[PDB]
DNA sequence: CAGTCCCTGTTCGGGCGCCG
DNA sequence: AACGGCGCCCGAACAGGGACTG
């Protein structure tokens, strides 16, 4: 006979065709044990676990961590095969709060529910698959086994109904307090109000009241009633924000998994610190599949750490968001397809930064790489602050206008404005539209065998050159490319080059500055310095033009 | 007092679990507001996490519309209810509409709102309502009645619909009235003056049992077809003729008549793409030849109802956009052309969005099918931007793609 | 006409950061 | 040695289209 909490249940079934868990305790250490009885039995008391017998054909191993900050220690419970068994559940919380996306408040308090998953009730017809004993010695006593009435820490349904039963218990306070603003994440509740600090605290205490009503206890020890708030792993001030002490390792010998966790802090230290890169950090990572493994740090991968390192010196902070002022969003091109951004809404008061480095495509130019980071920024900015900046792009208007008009695929970028700020973004090179006339025209051509990997390439012109030049190991797609290479090394700077390869042209038409192939670099370098350059495409093996008598030269 | 239609899914399938994406604030802000009548008035009733479905919701203006509107991305549940809408409790077609001079398109889903859903199938049409900043876990809710955005609203609704139009049809026996989705199509081919007079005693017809007062008017007598063009120049060059040649050679998968041979031949050689070729007598009938090609009719190419629609668009520059829709390759039931529409010369993705519109209001007109797109545009770029754009009730399914114009085939 | 290859794209799962 | 959320950068597995070979 155990009471019934006033937070109502929530209905949690197991997928159909499969029973409970049924897994053998783990041997712990003698440690463990006296700081899991004391807990047992303190929790039959309070009616958060009842015992039971041998009607209960169950069991679940558990284990204990000590907690972070705090004297009190941690329960968990390795339901893994319970997981495995039970419905699947659709997670509620859709992200992080960000401290950017906060307004001005004049109070604010952070409150932290006490045992918050113990605080909720677990399903009635569900408590059975709960099922867990409790030895007192590690070889002595078998341990009267127990059960659970709350929601255990450890089980994938605890988040989902904790953050479901906290809304439905704030749904009338909010209702009584509109303009109070609650940040509800997990357990924590951040509580902010532009009333006074001596009428803030009264509506604090009615929702601490409001939330005893169901049993949630909000004490003392994590009460935050004065600045600097620790929310979100951030510090919270009056009129500023910033995140809290990030240290970096410094390793003589570095390893694998050391600088995957250096990395990591960079990304997390990227969202205020401007300019952080890890494309070089990154680049050891590649190839290498063993975590203790030492890796010997490259000169541009020493560098680049170097000067993240006296970034993170300098303390920096951001701002709140005011909505009555404009979202401002400004891109910088770090090179080697890094980019680094920073929103504000005033100069110099930004509310955080960021940077987008991802490399899609084998072929890419800055253009592209420019609109997938407004693209990654517009997306964050929604999620935010629920509205897209007005961006300032370091490419002029005109470049702009020239790209997005003759691409063939649809692109388009929001409402923006020209900074004049190097290295400007702009493309190196621009296809003819129509064939130059008194211009060598050059009908290009490549074939490889499959089985030998041998092949040739080569051309002929109007004016009577021609060249063939045998490849080994090489592919058709290569051929075709290194035909179009041997066209722009032996062209004056305006040459028209007739090709049958729709891989060549569909690569070369899209205006490629970088790429991860060397032979492409190089027909980019070549496209560089001409002055004038047409592509036409004509289809293979139809005795069209020069292209049949080039056919016959690398065939 | 409506016994619940029992309403399965397909067998082997379970329900939609669609992720919510980021919504505006505005939108955000629309459908709270939305939602909060409707759960006061009974249509929708919140849940809790242990219903495992899940389907995005986002907000949308109608074109000259200022009132916001609940739209449910119902794409995922209606392809796992397909044996229903389809093939239990189906709605014919009617081949007449898209011969009728005039057809107004009506949004009567809030009519749906009247009929109760299927208990047992009333979890599968769950949502959630996002946060800004996630200040807020997710509100979720369920659909008590039938759906704005599923294919099974209507099909339920079908039996309650035809005894409402029944004595409007036997008052007007001319006007074809089609239902697809949320919308009514009504066609005639009376005058503009009489056919919006039919229109409104249509509306009051509705009313004696809240976007009811639109009227989007469609002409299908209008609608044009683009067919393959040949240029016609006062003098050829190397470049030009090979230009021909790839294109009649591509067209040679549409219509297999055509024929290159006389003008190959004008490319005997290594000439210079600028040299200018005059056309020879032999050329001159080969090309005459192949422009009356282009006008015939393509052989063996008719509707199937049993296999999709598919539509093709091009990106032709300068507001210029080409499409084509077919269910076998090189078996275009339709091809047509875009020009000047919203958004030309400065947004891509608007146009874009546009044209996926206009092609899919004239699919359902014609086939009673909404066909599913390849789109000439990067996933994230689309993604980002096309709900922003989005004015109808409906989504059809689309892919994207990526084929540079190695030629220009539907637009010189 | 199939069956491959070459090439390039997306998807996903795990590594890490961080929150509770 | 547990659960859920989001982000990044990584590689293996998979899909799809031109193009060549039996
Ligand atoms: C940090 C953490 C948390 N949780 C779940 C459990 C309760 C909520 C909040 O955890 P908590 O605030 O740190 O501890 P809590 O149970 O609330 O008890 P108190 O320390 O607040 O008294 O999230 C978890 O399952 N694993 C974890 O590692
Ligand atoms: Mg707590
Ligand atoms: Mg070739």
């Amino acid at each position: 006979m155990v009471p019934i909490s006033p937070i109502e249940t929530v209905p949690v079934k197991l997928k159909p065709g499969m029973d409970g868990p049924k897994v053998k305790q783990w041997p712990l250490t003698e440690e463990k044990i006296k700081a899991l009885v004391e807990i047992c039995t303190e929790m039959e008391k309070e009616g958060k676990i009842s015992k039971i017998g041998p009607e209960n054909p169950y069991n679940t191993p558990v284990f204990a961590c000590k907690k972070k900050d705090s004297t009190k220690w941690r329960k968990l419970v390795d339901f893994r095969e319970l997981n495995k068994r039970t419905q699947d559940f659709w997670e509620v919380q859709l992200g992080i709060p960000h401290p950017a996306g906060l307004k001005k408040k004049k109070s604010v308090t952070v409150l932290d529910v006490g045992d918050a998953y113990f605080s909720v009730p677990l399903d009635e017809d569900f408590r059975k698959y709960t099922a867990f004993t409790i030895p007192s010695i590690n070889n002595e006593t078998p341990g009267i086994r127990y059960q659970y009435n709350v929601l255990p820490q450890g089980w994938k349904g605890s988040p989902a109904i904790f953050q479901s039963s906290m809304t439905k218990i704030l749904e009338p306070f909010k209702k009584q307090n509109p303009d109070i603003v609650i940040y509800q994440y997990m357990d924590d509740l951040y509580v902010g109000s532009d009333l006074e600090i001596g009428q803030h605290r009264t509506k604090i205490e009615e929702l601490r009241q409001h939330l005893l009503r169901w049993g949630l206890t909000t004490p003392d020890k994590k009460h935050q009633k004065e600045p600097p708030f620790l929310w979100m792993g951030y510090e919270l001030h009056p009129d500023k924000w910033t995140v809290q002490p990030i240290v970096l390792p410094e390793k003589d010998s570095w390893t694998v998994n050391d600088i995957q966790k250096l990395v990591g802090k960079l990304n997390w230290a990227s969202q205020i610190y401007p300019g952080i890169k890890v494309r070089q950090l990154s680049k050891l990572l590649r190839g290498t599949k063993a975590l203790t493994e030492v890796i010997p740090l490259t000169e541009e991968a020493e560098l680049e750490l170097a000067e993240n390192r006296e970034i993170l010196k300098e303390p920096v902070h951001g701002v709140y968001y005011d909505p009555s002022k404009d979202l401002i969003a400004e891109i910088q091109k770090q090179g080697q397809g890094q980019w680094t951004y920073q929103i504000y809404q005033e100069p110099f008061k930004n509310l955080k930064t960021g940077k987008y480095a991802r490399m899609r495509g084998a072929h890419t130019n800055d253009v592209k790489q420019l609109t997938e980071a407004v693209q990654k920024i517009t997306t964050e900015s929604i999620v935010i602050w629920g509205k897209t900046p007005k961006f300032k792009l370091p490419i002029q208007k005109e470049t702009w206008e020239t790209w997005w008009t003759e691409y063939w695929q649809a692109t388009w970028i929001p409402e923006w404005e020209f900074v004049n700020t190097p290295p400007l973004v702009k493309l190196w090179y621009q296809l003819e539209k129509e064939p130059i006339v008194g211009a060598e025209t050059f009908y290009v051509d490549g074939a490889a065998n499959r089985e030998t990997k041998l092949g040739k390439a080569g051309y002929v012109t109007n004016k009577g050159r021609q060249k063939v030049v045998p490849l080994t190991n090489t592919t058709n797609q290569k051929t075709e490319l290194q035909a179009i290479y041997l066209a722009l090394q032996d062209s004056g700077l305006e040459v028209n080059i007739v090709t049958d390869s729709q891989y060549a042209l569909g690569i070369i038409q899209a205006q490629p500055d970088k790429s991860e192939s060397e032979l492409v670099n190089q027909i980019i370098e070549q496209l560089i310095k001409k002055e004038k350059v047409y592509l036409a495409w004509v289809p293979a093996h139809k005795g069209i033009g020069g292209n049949e008598q080039v056919d016959k030269l690398v065939s | 007092p409506i016994e619940t239609v029992p309403v399965k899914l397909k067998p082997g399938m379970d329900g939609p679990k669609v992720k919510q994406w980021p919504l505006t604030e505005e939108k955000i802000k629309a459908l709270v507001e939305i939602c909060t009548e409707m759960e006061k008035e009974g249509k929708i009733s919140k849940i809790g996490p242990e219903n495992p479905y899940n389907t995005p919701v986002f907000a949308i203006k109608k074109k000259d519309s200022t009132k916001w509107r609940k739209l449910v991305d119902f794409r995922e549940l209606n392809k796992r209810t397909q044996d229903f809408w389809e093939v239990q409790l189906g709605i014919p077609h009617p081949a007449g509409l898209k011969k009728k001079k005039s057809v107004t398109v009506l949004d009567v889903g809030d009519a749906y709102f009247s009929v109760p859903l299927d208990e047992d199938f009333r979890k599968y049409t769950a949502f959630t309502i996002p946060s800004i900043n996630n200040e807020t876990p997710g509100i979720r809710y369920q659909y008590n009645v039938l759906p704005q955005g599923w294919k099974g609203s209507p099909a339920i609704f079908q039996s309650s619909m035809t005894k409402i139009l029944e004595p409007f049809k036997k008052q007007n026996p001319d006007i074809v009235i089609y239902q697809y989705m949320d919308d009514l199509y009504v066609g005639s081919d009376l005058e503009i003056g009489q056919h919006r007079t039919k229109i409104e005693e249509l509306r009051q017809h509705l009313l004696r049992w809240p976007f009811l007062w639109m009227g989007y008017e469609l002409h299908p007598d209008k609608w044009t077809v683009q067919p393959i063009v040949l240029p016609e120049k006062d003098s050829w060059t190397v470049n030009d003729i090979q230009k021909l040649v790839g294109k009649l050679n591509w067209a040679s998968q549409i219509y297999p008549g055509i024929k290159v041979r006389q003008l190959s031949k004008l490319l005997r050689g290594t000439k210079a793409l600028t040299e200018v070729i005059p056309l020879t007598e032999e050329a001159e009938l080969e090309l005459a030849e192949n422009r009356e090609i282009l006008k015939e009719p393509v052989h063996g190419v008719y509707y199937d109802p049993s296999k999709d629609l598919i539509a093709e668009i091009q990106k032709q520059g300068q507001g210029q956009w080409t499409y084509q829709i077919y269910q076998e390759p090189f078996k275009n039931l339709k091809t047509g052309k875009y020009a000047r529409m919203r958004g030309a010369h400065t947004n891509d993705v608007k146009q874009l969005t546009e044209a996926v519109q206009k092609i899919t209001t004239e699919s359902i007109v014609i086939w009673g099918k909404t066909p599913k797109f390849k789109l000439p545009i990067q996933k994230e770029t689309w993604e980002t931007w096309w709900t922003e754009y989005w004015q109808a009730t409906w989504i059809p399914e689309w892919e994207f793609v990526n084929t540079p114009p190695l030629v220009k085939l539907w637009y010189q």
